[PDB]
């Protein structure tokens, strides 16, 4: 697909940041190496459900004033294409496949089959969690349902699973044409308190490590690489300075389009014609 | 007594900020010290 690393990072960082900040012992583990008073002050101010201060995330160049006490500024950077395929053919498909998804589901009995229902039509099934079927189990997929023979499996009549699968758009042939790009995004934790900037740096590094395992950047946005700048005053001529430490996140990812092929051939036919010269 | 009360708007990638500056003349026999703070309760400023 076409991709937007900045919007991915914003969408991914915001919930993760919230879920760490609402959970005190996580911060208590992340900041174990800092000075005791720095740790306790940060945990008192920003952390837990009762926290009176709050962190914020957003892109650069807003028209309004931000929460300069603690704010992650996201800032789309450079990139370059790095590796190309022969013919620019990144892949080919017989059935137009969408995004990868993971969904929780439960088995149910139906007509002496077990079935799992999924919210969308299954274009491909990658894994039913914790199950490997035998041929006897007569595994079949149909529409948005996975179906599974009941006879030997009655104990599992309410078994709970996670389905990893991917959508289908439509039944069509084509070529995925495109290339790989290596692209940079900068993130900086602004604070007018230097110890807050240092803690926001630690929290961001933890978040990015945790992010490396996510499906989003396992399937796309691969090879996350981190670089770190000096701590410096971002703005120097207010009633106080504003500090931050930049980090650069670099990703390798595919830019591509679905070139559908309308041509289809369904029968050869043969004829002999005679040359009398 | 206060003069030259400038707002000093700045527009930045981080957002807007005010860096305005003014000149003040004190009363007699006072030793004002660095980062001492003044407020002017009569004067109200608009913000968004």
């Amino acid at each position: 697909a076409i991709t937007s690393v900045d919007s991915y990072l914003l969408s991914e960082i915001k919930p993760r940041l919230n879920t760490v900040l609402e959970n005190c012992y996580i911060i208590d583990e992340v900041l174990k190496d800092f000075d005791y008073q720095t740790r306790e002050s940060f945990k008192e101010a920003f952390c837990g459900k009762n926290a009176q201060h709050e962190v914020t995330v957003g892109f650069n160049f807003p028209k309004f004033k931000n929460n300069y006490e603690a704010h992650y500024l996201i800032q789309l950077g450079q990139g370059q294409e790095t590796k190309n395929s022969l013919g620019s053919i990144q892949s080919s498909y017989f059935e137009a496949t969408g995004d990868t998804l993971v969904e929780s589901s439960t088995a149910i009995r139906e007509d002496d089959k077990l079935v799992f229902t999924v919210s969308k039509p299954i274009g491909e099934l990658i894994k039913v969690e914790d199950i490997e079927f035998a041929k006897y189990d007569n595994l079949q997929v149909e529409g948005n349902k996975v179906s599974f023979k009941y006879q030997t499996n009655e104990d599992y009549e309410n078994y709970n699973a996670n389905i990893i699968f991917t959508e289908k758009k439509n039944d069509s042939k084509g070529l995925v044409k495109g290339f790989t790009v290596e692209e940079q995004v900068t993130v900086v934790g602004l604070s007018f308190n230097v110890d807050v900037a240092r803690c926001l740096d630690a929290v961001l590094k933890m978040i990015l490590i945790s992010m490396r395992d996510s499906i989003e950047e396992q399937q796309t946005f691969q090879l996350q690489n981190l670089s770190f700048g000096d701590i410096a005053p971002i703005i120097e001529d207010g009633d106080s300075m504003i500090f931050g430490r930049p980090t650069i996140i670099k990703y390798t990812s595919s830019l591509d389009l679905d070139y559908t092929i309308t041509q289809d051939i369904n029968k050869l036919t043969f004829k002999e014609r005679k040359d009398w010269k | 007594a206060i003069q030259s009360q400038e707002k000093g708007t700045n527009q930045l990638d981080i957002g807007i900020l005010d860096t305005g500056t003014a000149i003040g003349t004190t009363q007699l026999e006072k030793r004002i010290s660095y980062r001492d703070r003044f407020t002017v309760p009569e004067v109200l400023m608009p913000q968004q």
